[PDB]
């Protein structure tokens, strides 16, 4: 044992007496890293091997299960005109955004030298215009217009793509049904697919009970949001029956609807008693 | 370390944050853990 | 400089229990003597004096 | 001219900054992380660290006016603000007021601590 | 009951190692317009292409 | 065992207990966040800083020996220049230093009783930022925009 | 029934302050803004041409 | 108690959810425990393992730290510019000419400075530029 | 607010949440607010003044002696190191102290060190939905304002740490481990109730309570509209989650 | 964003033929500065995690926030002071004219101005009161658009801002009726006190919102990051946003 | 020298790992 720290009760349990992961059956390749941030050269926290080395339990194996399948099944639920509406949607957006980020300051800034407005209209200086060149003589305006314009249009496009990302744009089931192949919106617009178990899909009920009255789901056309719960992802389907496939569509209502039970609501005066089971003491 | 190898490189992402001429990353260059 | 007196008193429930008194100082723990020898010098030097925090 | 008197200016600048940090710094490691018994007994600390506590508790209330008269003197000396010129409004002697008031509590928390 | 503090400022020092030479090389440059000559002593700037 | 290379063996042994010495000085003194060894280096800073300000004030003692102008030899400006200088290092960056940095840092751990201080970050912040204002309000005896003097023929370059 | 009312108060919230917003906004775009205030503030004749030039520069 | 019905999975370590009522799993996998139902978190404990080591203090975001050629550029440039600091403003300033460059850059408005040139090249270019408004 | 301790809580958190709902006075003693530690008696022989450390062999303690009400303190502050092993007395004032070196145990030696630590505060725990008050009046005394509720049905269990990295990567076990819980809390409810009635019946009611007519009359309609308004809310949610169940 | 970015970049420099090496220095001086003071606010928000985030520790870090703000609040509260009683000629001959200069700005004009900030104050509270039953992919909804909004704020306080200091340099054109050429000629400017007083205000409101807006876009890009969004740095974004819209 | 030490990757034993009887705790 460490003689100056450590005690005689340090026994390291084995690797293979370690908990295997049982949890799921996907893999998590997070723990590889990826080729280009080996390749870069980038250290993270999730593929570092100290932390991957767990004492007591096994962290998830990279490649998913052999027991899984991912043979193509049967078509679940497809909405493709999604993609389209979100490349309209974002190409605006950023054309919207350059309009008005760049093209009107650099109008207003590089190629007038007369104020606007809003410029000077608190102040009590009189009139006057303004030139780029007498002012700010070590340029430090520079890396502050470079750095903004970059982080903005990050932003833009990460969130951009992080809201369009709960909507499932189609939906397939594996040949064992055991899988559900997502695909989704990606960030400019074209398909990216995702893989689920549908073990782990539930259409959950609001924590707020008082808010099912204002769901989507409600309408005959409004949305539904099912949950994986092994990821903490949503899956956004639109309730129109154009968009679903009946031959699967009873199967997958059934399998993920299981916590949306009557003890939402509530017990009456008559299943107040049954609400439990009792537990019997003594009686041996 | 110089000469002597104190640090662990099975337990270190990048061996290098110290200069040294005794440490050698498990995963080099051209090495790529891969699915 | 870790006790400056010793004294052996029997207390009310006759344990007979026995008292310290430590060496102290005025009102700078700068200038306490730290110290795990029954020695008057000092010599231990502790960079973190609230070692545990 | 431009040189060593706007060397001396920013340094004064600067100077205010650090002092600012040591005074939040050392103020505020009294009024958290003092230890049970003595966290309100000015009485109770070796003179010396009443002292200190008392000339930063100075120090917090004059640091800003130091820097607001040295800043004002950058820019009438750069921008034309014409803070100290009689000519069209200021007056030289705000200088002065703004420099003293920073200046005696300053001798004041240079003499504390020794007592 | 405060939790474990690193005992170490690396990037603290380094920081402050650069707003030493931001404030020595900005005011020399704005005011005195100095520019230190590092061939002078080129065994320093060599140091430095060394490291 | 009939080594060719025992001499070697003992450099090997030099460079890495120069290596580790490299790494433990810095680790200990300068990446430090410890309030007892950051007042210590504030003391011998202030030492340093306190001698720039004798150093400034003996210039001073000496334009003033005698009548005529002995030291700056009739340059009033320069004479003025290491008077502001001096009281400006010696107020502001050798008492203010020591009292503050070097015996505040030391003794607030102690008499208020804390672990550090409340912020060891901004403790080593302000000791590794003294030095370039110390430089700059104690260097401006030597330095002046028109740096030829009266004998360097400008009209060369 | 604490958490509930948090979330019906947060509906009302929202809605009532996007009702605000957008009628303050649309009351600004229809409204009539009276750009004719006066503007001697602005003006200071003898800043503006310095009255007393030649002799700021201590001249007698 | 509507206790859950049925698992259609062939995995039989999914068969447990057919052992707990509705309401119980909704407490303890949805809810307050909602970022930590069904889930393996493994990631949590491989991020505390980060997050309690003596690691790399160089952070650049969240996943990753600094890239090494940053660190250390800015490392072996903080330790050589201030030791030149340190020396040229203790040893060095005999003669400013030696041992210092006069360096200066005006605005475009005005016209090029002087000592608006390109240093070390003193003797083979002469630098100038058009004024802009 | 509360922190879910089962995922987030690891070292200090649950150390600070051990303190907090267990008041084991070694939990309790490394929480300890700096802000005020409990005034105790005057050290004697017989009655001494006992210093608390969280397993470390000794502390900095600071004596004024007999602490008056005309002057806050009776004699200067002399600091020494008390020591574990004995009993060690100031000599100017003959202020006997005894330092109690507590143990991560759940002893009846340590609970009878109950009664020395100001019970934790839970204003502070969990995550604050404000940074902090701008007025200058309520400030640094005053913890911030929530917009949310606390939650009061939180039981606590613990767990080592090998088991809690198994709930953690295995839910079913978690699953299983949380009903037996449940079960052991619904059996431990259970004798309380029992106990309590054998000592009603034994000892009889404390007495009576002074109520008004006006007040039995409310709190019974109050009861009857409570029932009124939980079956008008169970019919709505039914009706509302109609497509659902 | 990178292509945006360096052309924006290029061409500023480009238009002012800034000397390559002084200012690539001066950069690089300012970028060192600039990471590692935001490398040790990651560390802090990394570390914190798991078993770190004490009450102490959350205390101290509400305590740093108000001390901060109180510090910033200090030169401002100098520089308010002394705006409010700036210095002037006498009334009697020398200006006879400050009578009449009340200095009053209308309110509507100042009302429709205020828009922007409301509005984020107002969004920011509905975003830290619906992160009790809200996820974060929900929640984007509201942070792009106050992300929005903070940027549009930034370019028309950075417009007023560039306005002021373009001020102090009196550029004009004079004719040459000998040569019968315009030539460009520059002056100092010669103003009331309170002008210049109010000016070294809006500089200072201006530089305090810019240290607000790069609060805001760490804290999204941390959200984006971690994946979810926590109640601290939430709310201290928020309160930032109050301060500023004081100011 | 001595190597690292990592305190938490060792079991410690606080709390016994068995659950009490329903029986055993109404007697207890
Ligand atoms: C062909 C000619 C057209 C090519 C471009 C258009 C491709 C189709 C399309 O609509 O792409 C849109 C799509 C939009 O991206 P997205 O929103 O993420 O959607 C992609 C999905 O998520 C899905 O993304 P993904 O993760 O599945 O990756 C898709 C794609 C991503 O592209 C790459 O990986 C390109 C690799 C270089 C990247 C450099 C940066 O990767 C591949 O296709 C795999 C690599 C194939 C390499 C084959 C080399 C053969 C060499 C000879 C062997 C003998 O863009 C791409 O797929 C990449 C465009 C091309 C690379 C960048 C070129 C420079 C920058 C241009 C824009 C400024
Ligand atoms: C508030 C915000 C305030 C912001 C700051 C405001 C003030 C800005 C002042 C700007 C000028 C400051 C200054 O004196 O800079 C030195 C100096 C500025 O240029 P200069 O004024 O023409 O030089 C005259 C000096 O007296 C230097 O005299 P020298 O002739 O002895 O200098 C030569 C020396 C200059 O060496 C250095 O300056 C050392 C630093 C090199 C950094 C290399 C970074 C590479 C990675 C970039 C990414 O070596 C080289 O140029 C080649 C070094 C190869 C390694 O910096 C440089 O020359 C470095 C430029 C980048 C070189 C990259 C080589 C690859
Ligand atoms: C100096 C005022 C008189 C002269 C006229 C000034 C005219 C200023 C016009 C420009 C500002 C207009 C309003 C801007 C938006 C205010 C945003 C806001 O949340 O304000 C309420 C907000 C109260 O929120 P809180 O501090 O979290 O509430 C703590 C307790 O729950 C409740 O604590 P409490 O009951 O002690 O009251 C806290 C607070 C209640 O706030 C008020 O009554 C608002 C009064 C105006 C606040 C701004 C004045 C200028 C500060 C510079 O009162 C004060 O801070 C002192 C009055 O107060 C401030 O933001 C005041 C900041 C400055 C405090 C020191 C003032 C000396
Ligand atoms: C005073 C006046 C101040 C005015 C300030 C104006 C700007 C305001 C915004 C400043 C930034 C605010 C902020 O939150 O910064 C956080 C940010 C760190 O977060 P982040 O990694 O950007 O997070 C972005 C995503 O959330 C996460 O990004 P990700 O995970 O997608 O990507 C990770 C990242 C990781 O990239 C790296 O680690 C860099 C790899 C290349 C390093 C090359 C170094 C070469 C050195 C020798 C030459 O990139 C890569 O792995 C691939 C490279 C992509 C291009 C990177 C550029 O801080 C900085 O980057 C500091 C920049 C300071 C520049 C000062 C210039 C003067
Ligand atoms: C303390 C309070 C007072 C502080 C005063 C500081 C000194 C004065 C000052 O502010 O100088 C500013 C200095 C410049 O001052 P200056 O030297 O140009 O001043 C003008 C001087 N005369 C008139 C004599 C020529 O720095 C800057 O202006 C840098 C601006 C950086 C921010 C730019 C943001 C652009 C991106 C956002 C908009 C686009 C979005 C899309
Ligand atoms: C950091 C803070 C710094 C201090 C800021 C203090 C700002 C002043 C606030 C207090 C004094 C307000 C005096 C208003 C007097 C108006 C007189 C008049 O005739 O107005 C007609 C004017 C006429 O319109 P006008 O404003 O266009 O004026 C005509 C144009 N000039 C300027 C040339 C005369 O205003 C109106 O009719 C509409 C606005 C009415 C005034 C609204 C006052 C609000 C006061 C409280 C604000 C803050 C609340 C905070 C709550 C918490
Ligand atoms: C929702 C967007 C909220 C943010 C405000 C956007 C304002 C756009 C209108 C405008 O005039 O912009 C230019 C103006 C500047 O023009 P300006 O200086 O003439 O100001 C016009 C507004 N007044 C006169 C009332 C002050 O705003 C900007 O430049 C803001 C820069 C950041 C823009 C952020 C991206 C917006 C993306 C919109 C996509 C739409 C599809
Ligand atoms: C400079 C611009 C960027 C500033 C970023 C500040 C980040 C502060 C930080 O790391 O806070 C840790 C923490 C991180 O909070 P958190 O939301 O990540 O929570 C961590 C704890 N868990 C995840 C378990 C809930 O921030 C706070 O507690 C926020 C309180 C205000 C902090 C203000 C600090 C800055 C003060 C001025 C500095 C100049
Ligand atoms: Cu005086
Ligand atoms: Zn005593």
């Amino acid at each position: 044992f460490h003689h100056d720290k450590g005690y005689k009760y340090d026994v390291t349990t084995p690797y293979d007496q370690r908990y295997n992961y049982v949890a799921d059956r996907l893999g998590h390749p997070e723990i590889l890293g990826n080729p280009f941030e080996r390749l870069m050269r980038l250290e993270g926290d999730i593929y570092h091997p100290n932390y991957l080395d767990q004492p007591f339990v096994k962290v998830p194996n990279a490649n998913p299960n052999a027991s899984l399948n991912f043979e193509e099944g049967e078509v679940l639920y497809e909405n493709t005109r999604l993609l389209e509406w979100a490349k309209f949607w974002n190409y605006s957006v950023v054309v919207g955004y350059l309009w008005c980020a760049y093209f009107v300051p650099y109008n207003i800034f590089f190629k007038t030298h007369m104020p606007l407005e809003h410029a000077y209209d608190n102040l009590f200086f009189p009139y006057f215009q303004h030139t780029h060149f007498l002012w700010d003589n070590n340029a430090l305006h520079i890396p502050t217009v470079g750095g903004v314009a970059i982080y903005a249009t990050y932003i833009a496009l990460s969130y951009i793509n992080n809201i369009w990302k709960d909507y499932v744009v189609r939906a397939q089931f594996s040949k064992d049904k055991e899988l559900l192949f997502v695909t989704r919106v990606s960030p400019f617009g074209t398909t990216e697919e995702e893989v689920y178990e549908v073990a782990h899909l539930e259409h959950l009920p609001p924590s707020v009970r008082s808010g099912v009255k204002d769901l989507s789901a409600q309408d005959a056309d409004g949305l539904v949001d099912v949950t994986c719960m092994s990821s903490q992802r949503s899956l956004v389907f639109y309730k129109g029956d154009q968009y679903w496939n009946p031959k699967v569509y009873n199967d997958f209502i059934n399998q993920t609807s299981n916590l949306w039970t009557r003890n939402y609501t509530g017990y009456n005066r008559l299943e107040v008693q049954n609400s439990v089971e009792q537990v019997k003491i003594g009686f041996s | 370390c110089i000469y002597q190898a104190y640090q662990n490189p099975l337990r270190h992402i990048n061996t290098g944050h110290n200069p040294n001429n005794v440490y050698e990353d498990i995963v080099m260059l051209g090495d790529y853990p891969v699915q | 400089q870790m006790f400056v007196a010793r004294q052996v008193v029997t207390n009310s429930k006759g344990e007979k229990v026995e008292v310290l008194w430590n060496a102290q100082c005025y009102e700078d723990i700068a200038q306490l003597n730290v110290g795990f020898a029954p020695v008057l010098e000092s010599v231990d030097y502790h960079w973190e004096i609230f070692l545990w925090a | 001219g431009v040189g060593s008197q706007d060397i001396l200016i920013l340094s004064v600048v600067f100077a205010g900054i650090s002092t600012t940090i040591s005074f939040t710094n050392l103020l505020i490691t009294r009024r958290t992380l003092a230890m049970p018994g003595l966290r309100h007994r000015r009485v109770l600390m070796p003179f010396v660290t009443i002292s200190i506590f008392l000339t930063l508790r100075m120090l917090a209330t004059i640091t800003p006016v130091l820097g607001a008269a040295v800043i004002m003197m950058a820019f009438d000396r750069h921008w034309q603000t014409t803070f100290f010129e009689y000519a069209y409004g200021g007056d030289p002697i705000l200088s002065q007021h703004l420099f003293w008031f920073f200046g005696h509590p300053e001798v004041y928390v240079l003499i504390i601590p020794t007592f | 009951r405060y939790s474990r503090n690193r005992q170490t400022y690396r990037t603290g020092a380094y920081w402050c190692l650069y707003v030493n030479i931001i404030a020595v090389v900005a005011f020399y440059f704005w005011f005195y317009k100095f520019t230190m000559n590092f061939g002078y002593l080129w065994w320093l700037l060599y140091s430095l292409i060394l490291s | 065992v009939n080594n060719y290379f025992y001499y070697l063996d003992r450099i090997k042994k030099l460079f890495t207990y120069l290596n580790d010495l490299r790494k433990h000085i810095l680790k200990k003194y300068v990446y430090t966040i410890n309030h007892k060894r950051i007042a210590i280096n504030y003391l011998y800073f202030s030492m340093v800083t306190g001698l720039s300000g004798a150093a400034l004030a003996t210039m001073i003692r000496l334009e003033l020996a005698h009548p005529g102008s002995p030291f700056f030899k009739g340059d009033s400006l320069r004479y003025l220049q290491v008077v502001t200088a001096h009281g400006l290092i010696m107020v502001f960056f050798v008492v203010v230093p020591i009292l503050f940095g070097g015996f505040a840092n030391f003794l607030i751990p102690y008499h208020v009783g804390s672990k550090d201080v409340a912020y060891p970050r901004l403790n080593s912040i302000g000791f590794w930022i003294q030095p370039c204002g110390y430089i700059l309000l104690a260097k401006i005896g030597f330095l002046r925009p028109q740096f030829w003097r009266y004998y360097d023929k400008t009209s060369f370059s | 029934l604490h958490n509930e009312l948090n979330y019906q108060n947060s509906r009302q919230f929202l809605f009532r302050t996007v009702s605000f917003l957008l009628g303050w906004a649309l009351f600004y775009q229809f409204y009539e803004l009276p750009k004719t205030y006066d503007w001697q503030d602005t003006q200071e004749p003898k800043h503006q041409v310095p009255a007393y030039g030649d002799l700021e520069e201590g001249g007698d | 108690m509507n206790r859950f019905f049925k698992v259609s999975s062939k995995y039989q370590y999914y068969k447990y959810l057919e052992q707990y009522d509705a309401a119980f799993l909704r407490k303890y996998q949805s809810e307050t425990h909602w970022y930590l139902g069904r889930r393996g978190a493994w990631k949590n404990l491989v991020i505390k393992y980060a997050g309690d080591h003596i690691s790399l203090e160089e952070e650049h975001n969240v996943k990753y730290k600094t890239h090494l050629s940053f660190v250390y550029l800015s490392y072996r440039l903080a330790w050589v510019l201030f030791a030149y600091v340190l020396i040229y403003n203790h040893f060095l300033l005999g003669d400013i000419g030696k041992t210092f460059n006069v360096g200066e850059w005006d605005h475009r408005l005005k016209p090029s400075a002087e000592r608006d040139y390109p240093t070390r090249y003193e003797s083979l270019y002469i630098l100038d530029r058009t004024q802009k408004w | 607010r509360m922190t879910n301790t089962t995922e987030e809580a690891f070292d200090e958190v649950s150390h600070e949440w051990q303190a907090l709902v267990t008041s084991n006075p070694f939990d309790l003693n490394v929480f300890n607010y700096l802000e005020n530690t409990q005034t105790s008696n005057f050290g004697t022989v017989d009655n001494p003044l006992v210093v608390f450390t969280s397993e470390t062999p000794f502390r900095y303690v600071g004596c004024t002696g007999q602490m008056n009400e005309d002057d806050y303190e009776g004699h200067e502050l002399l600091f020494f190191l008390l020591r574990e092993g004995s009993l060690q007395r100031c000599m100017g004032c003959g202020q006997v102290f005894k330092l109690v070196r507590l143990r991560n145990e759940y002893s009846p030696e340590m609970d009878y060190y109950l009664s020395n630590f100001h019970p934790y505060e839970m204003q502070e725990m969990g995550e604050s939905d404000t940074t902090v008050l701008m007025s200058p009046y309520k400030y640094a005394s005053h913890y911030e304002y929530t917009q949310f509720e606390t939650p009061s049905n939180m039981v606590y269990s613990m767990v080592n740490p090998d088991e809690h990295d198994r709930l953690l990567v295995d839910p079913a076990y978690r699953m299983e481990r949380t009903k037996a819980l449940e079960e052991k809390y619904k059996v431990y409810t259970s004798s309380l109730r029992e106990v309590e009635k054998q000592f009603e019946e034994r000892y009889g009611r404390a007495g009576q309570i002074n109520i008004s007519k006006v007040t039995y009359s409310t709190l019974i309609d109050v009861e009857k509209a409570v029932l009124k308004m939980d079956r008008l809310f169970r019919k709505v949610a039914k009706f509302e989650n109609r497509a659902f169940i | 964003g990178l292509l945006l970015g360096l052309s924006s970049i290029y061409y500023l420099m480009y238009v002012r033929l800034l000397p390559f090496n002084k200012i690539i220095f001066a950069w690089i001086l300012v970028a060192m500065f600039l990471y590692w003071l935001l490398s040790g606010f990651v560390f802090f928000v990394k570390k914190y995690q798991y078993s770190k985030f004490t009450a102490a520790i959350q205390r101290f870090w509400k305590r740093t926030y108000i001390i901060f703000w109180v510090i910033e609040a200090g030169t401002f509260s100098v520089f308010f002071y002394l705006t409010l009683n700036a210095s002037s000629e006498p009334v009697y001959m020398y200006d006879q004219i400050k009578i009449y200069k009340t200095h009053l700005f209308s309110w509507r004009w100042f009302l429709i101005k205020l828009l922007p900030s409301v509005s984020i104050i107002l969004l920011g509270y509905y975003l830290q009161l619906t992160l009790k039953w809200n996820l974060f992919n929900k929640q984007n909804t509201i942070v792009l658009l106050i992300t929005l909004l903070l940027l549009y704020i930034l370019w028309l306080e950075f417009y007023q801002f560039y306005h002021i200091l373009s001020f102090y340099g009196n550029i004009n054109w004079a004719f040459d009726y000998d040569e019968y050429i315009w030539t460009l000629e520059l002056d100092t400017r010669r103003t009331r006190l309170a002008n210049n007083y109010i000016a070294i205000c809006l500089f200072a409101k201006f530089w305090h919102f810019v240290f607000i807006f790069l609060f805001w876009v760490f804290f999204v890009l941390r959200i984006n990051e971690l994946g979810r969004i926590r109640y601290p740095l939430l709310v201290a974004n928020v309160q930032n946003f109050i301060i500023i819209y004081i100011m | 020298r001595a190597g690292p030490y990592n305190p938490n990757r060792y079991k410690d034993y606080y709390i016994p790992r068995t659950l009490p009887k329903n029986e055993e705790i109404v007697e207890f």
